[PDB]
């Protein structure tokens, strides 16, 4: 750094000394003399995840991939950006990368392409679909604020009729598809690729990739109706029977 | 027994250690009693005034507030005259600021104007001490004394620096350019070093906030 | 200057003081309390729930009385 | 000199006084309550019971429940009833027609 | 009777849930390049009088710009150094692909190169054989 | 565990269980970029044994062009190049022509 | 730690503090702010300022 040494035989700098960058001030015109003087939100805005945007992320190990996706945990590794204000109702992925994505994992994704689904599930991934409110998807995205506000865990909310088709679905995987025919499903999809299928049963760790929370359940870890000891580092459990009758409810 | 510092952050490989004399206001002659690292991210950034000109410029600004105020003609029972309190603050990037503090560092440094000690404990608490060692050491008229927290700054250290108008005694956290830039020579204490390191070097992969990091 | 007190804090701060203070326990709780007169010519909303404009979605409804004047007779 | 000592905020959790007159009408308020508890849990003091709905707020989120959220057994029947009446429409253009 | 009951076994999942605060380094390869295509800098690095550190996402300092709507431009930023030797490298190497001498500005305060037209991916490569 | 009152239990109450055509050995596949680009599957029609005798004539005439000089069939399309979108639509246009061949 | 931000440091006029704007919001944040403690005859005065600042920057 010979610069360094430059200042070493430069004089002591001082505050008078300080003088601003060439050309980052303007100069400006004062009435002194002369020169003055004289003279659609029904429409969910699905905020999609890139499968290249995606790849990078596994392969850089920015999310850990045993650890099944999160959209949280997205989140908080800031992968992608959700703004309540501009109230975004969904997720969505990009067609972009689908030459550059070979990888198998587990994610949930709100929206999914059809061909990209059995492409992952091709890879060994499994993919479904959850319904997130936006107002609770908000919540989710931000866990510890509505602890700070004193807020207990609320059930997660289901979708309206329009939406209700497209996750009852057993095409699109999604939480209200009919298991009965998943089996026969994944079947149907390996013979349009004609990849041997991959049951999901021999994986070593079936039960970690399958694990999923309940309809109601907005947390993996958190069932619905629970709350949380945040300064304690513990979780509170309602203990109360009419408590219960809310949740059914 | 020397001294030896080492950067608790991972230097780069491809850019060599920042070195300076460890020293200790114990002793008029203990100048130098041990050898410490510097990380070169903190301690050998470029020295870009600009910024270092632009944080005095905030600094002298953020706190301008003006209470000048006139009649004008409408109000006399001036057609351009100061109208009531008016304020000029500002906010510089957080990532802007800790780079100019890093700038002002590496010159102090460079220029030998800066002073890294262990403590800044003194056998005496006499300002005539405190004046006579910067004499015999040859430093800057002005010595700024920096500590790693106010609570814990030494007694004898406090009186010294409380009667000395040119030697200001300061906390790690009150650091800044302007106290850097008035005061001729910089006495930082080791402790210090790495708490000012800490908090410059956590820029590293700055996330852009969402809220408050707390 | 500006009062450290609002204006409407001003009637406030005269019953809490004077002879304000003196006066009965019983008399100034029924001065204090007040109880709404029973709506006669407007009704308040039934449901609690309408369609913001903004954002075109369900919210929280207010209700807005009817002015009615009543004489001193 | 000597530089004054930094400034230090109070810390834990300050409960505000309903009575006086200067404390503003949101720091009185239930969800400022609950808002000390999520600060500081258990050393705010705040009942945990308190913070789930009471057997009256349970009443009124049942009847919530039932009048603006569906369950899914109902939104299927829906489906079944506007597909058939969809498949109407559709056999009453083509015998129309 | 208290309405709560406090566990720790599910806390783990809270724990999992909470956001971190700096970028994770990449993770050691058996192979590299990574399938996505990042490769870490090659070691030993260059010798070269101008060494060109990484971002602080691992990646190569170059960025594509345009300005004015009608100039293609392409910077490197995070040159440390002797700049010069880099600019002659540099002319030498755009030269024959360009066809000429490349249009350069030289920003020495900031460190940093403009080129005028998109040049990323010849530099980029070209910058992996340096071994940057 | 905790179960919702619309739990998938419930939800799918019949499915309680965690558990709940042509050949790939045969055929070869092939697929680089050429930008342009072009994946084209490659297999023995002579050796097909899971096409009808029929089915082998029909295709070796309907597909004559496509039969190679070693007598290997072969089919190309230029859509994209992956794993699902390029190599599915190879196979499945083999199966498509089978099928037309079979009737 | 970013625990208290420079512009908490602020002392001055309450309707300024760690706040700027030109003089038609500086003024319509002042009045917000002691609207209530201002008198009687400064409120009346402060109303018809600004209307005149109203007027000037948004229709000239």
């Amino acid at each position: 750094g010979t610069s360094l040494d430059l200042l070493r035989s430069l004089p002591r700098v001082s505050l008078a000394n300080l003088k601003p960058s060439p050309n980052s001030r303007k100069r400006e015109r004062r009435p002194r003399d002369r020169r003055r003087g004289r003279k659609h939100s029904f429409r969910h805005q699905y905020q999609p995840l890139s499968l290249r945007r995606l790849q990078y992320l596994i392969d850089l190990g920015r999310v850990d991939p045993t650890q099944p996706i999160d959209l949280t945990q997205l989140v908080n590794g800031r992968g992608v950006t959700i703004q309540p204000l501009k109230r975004d109702y969904g997720v969505q992925l990009v067609e972009e990368g689908a030459d550059t994505f070979q990888a198998k994992i587990n994610i949930e994704v709100q929206l999914a392409s059809e061909l990209a689904i059995a492409a992952i599930e091709k890879n060994g991934g499994v993919v479904t679909t959850a319904f997130y409110d936006p107002r609770s998807l908000e919540i989710l995205c931000k866990p510890i604020p509505f602890f700070l506000r004193g807020q207990p865990i609320p059930k997660r909310m289901l979708p309206p009729e329009s939406l209700v088709p497209y996750y009852t679905d057993a095409k699109n995987r999604g939480y209200l598809a009919d298991p009965a025919k998943f089996p026969e499903a994944r079947l149907e999809l390996a013979m349009k690729f004609g990849y041997v299928l991959p049951d999901i049963t021999k994986d070593e760790l079936f039960r970690m990739l399958s694990a999923r929370k309940d309809p109601r359940q907005i947390f993996f870890g958190l069932a619905p109706g629970w709350v949380v000891n945040m300064a304690d580092k513990k979780i509170l459990k309602p203990t109360d029977e009419n408590l219960l009758k809310y949740y059914s409810s | 027994d020397p001294v030896l510092r080492k950067c608790e952050l991972r230097i780069p490989v491809h850019r060599r250690p920042v070195q300076a004399w460890v020293e200790s206001l114990r002793g008029f002659e203990q100048e130098r009693i041990g050898l410490a690292e510097l990380h070169p991210d903190v301690f050998a950034t470029a020295p870009r005034l600009d910024i270092v000109h632009q944080v005095a410029i905030w600094q002298r600004n953020f706190r301008r507030i003006s209470y000048a105020n006139t009649k004008t003609r409408a109000e006399v029972s001036v057609a351009h005259g100061p109208r009531g309190p008016t304020s000029y603050y500002y906010m510089l990037p957080m990532k802007v600021r800790a780079l100019g503090l890093k700038v002002a560092l590496t010159v102090k440094l460079m220029q030998d104007d800066l002073h890294i000690v262990d403590s800044l404990e003194l056998p005496t608490a006499d300002p005539q001490y405190l004046t006579e060692l910067a004499q015999y050491r040859h430093w800057g008229s002005s010595v700024l004394l920096v500590d790693l927290t106010h609570e814990e700054m030494p007694k004898n250290v406090v009186a010294a620096t409380s009667g000395l108008n040119s030697f200001n005694l300061i906390p790690a956290v009150g650091l800044n350019v302007y106290s850097m830039l008035k005061h001729q020579t910089l006495v930082l204490t080791l402790p210090s070093v790495a708490f000012l390191e800490d908090k410059l070097l956590w820029q590293d992969s700055r996330y852009t906030p969402l809220y408050p990091f707390r | 200057p500006l009062h450290r007190y609002p204006v409407h804090l001003w009637q406030k701060l005269r019953l809490r003081q004077g002879i304000c203070a003196r006066l009965p326990a019983h008399f100034l709780r029924s001065l204090e309390e007040e109880r709404t007169p029973t709506p006669v010519h407007y009704k308040p909303h039934g449901t609690k729930f309408k369609i913001n404009p903004k954002n075109g979605q369900r919210e929280r409804v207010e209700d807005v009385p009817i002015p009615v004047h009543y004489p001193p007779e | 000199y000597r530089a004054p000592p930094p400034p230090r905020r109070r810390p834990g959790p300050h409960s505000p006084d309903p009575e006086n007159l200067l404390t503003p009408r949101w720091q009185l308020t239930p969800r400022y309550v609950a808002k000390q508890f999520g600060r500081h849990g258990a050393i705010s003091g705040v009942p945990p019971a308190s913070l789930w709905p009471t057997p009256e707020q349970l009443r009124e989120l049942e009847a919530e429940e039932q009048e603006w959220y569906p369950s899914l057994a109902t939104m299927q029947e829906s489906l079944r009833l506007q597909q058939q009446a969809l498949e109407a429409r559709r056999q009453a253009r083509e015998q129309r027609i | 009777n208290p309405g709560f009951v406090e566990s720790v076994d599910e806390y783990q999942f809270v724990e999992r849930l909470l956001p971190p605060t700096k970028i994770p380094e990449p993770p050691k390869h058996k192979h590299y390049p990574t399938p996505s295509g990042w490769q870490p800098p090659r070691d030993p690095l260059p010798s070269l009088p101008y060494f060109v550190r990484r971002s602080r996402m691992h990646n190569i300092p170059v960025y594509k710009e345009i300005t004015h709507g009608n100039r293609q431009m392409t910077l490197i930023r995070k040159v440390e150094g002797d700049i010069w030797a880099l600019q002659k490298d540099v002319e030498e190497f755009l030269s024959p692909l360009l066809g000429k001498t490349p249009i350069t500005q030289v920003n020495e305060v900031t460190g940093t190169l403009r080129i005028k037209g998109y040049f990323d991916e010849q530099l980029k490569a070209w910058l992996l054989e340096k071994g940057f | 565990t905790f179960q919702s009152i619309y739990s998938l239990d419930k939800l799918y109450p019949e499915s309680k269980g965690a558990d709940t055509y042509i050949p790939l050995d045969r055929l070869s596949i092939s697929y680089c970029r050429s930008v342009n680009s072009k994946a084209e599957v490659r297999f023995h029609l002579a050796s097909a044994d899971w096409i009808e005798e029929p089915v082998r004539q029909k295709i070796a005439l309907t597909h004559k062009n496509k039969i190679n000089k070693a007598g290997e069939l072969v089919l190309t399309s230029e859509s994209s190049r992956y794993q699902f979108r390029n190599l599915a639509e190879c196979l499945q246009k083999i199966r498509d022509m089978i099928a037309e061949a079979s009737q | 730690n970013f625990e208290k931000h420079p512009k908490e440091l602020i002392k001055g006029p309450v309707w300024l503090r760690g706040w700027r704007g030109n003089e038609l919001q500086r003024c319509v944040r002042k009045k917000k702010f002691v609207g209530n403690r201002m008198f009687i005859e400064d409120l009346h005065n402060l109303n018809k300022r600004i209307s005149y600042l109203y007027k000037h920057f948004n229709r000239h």
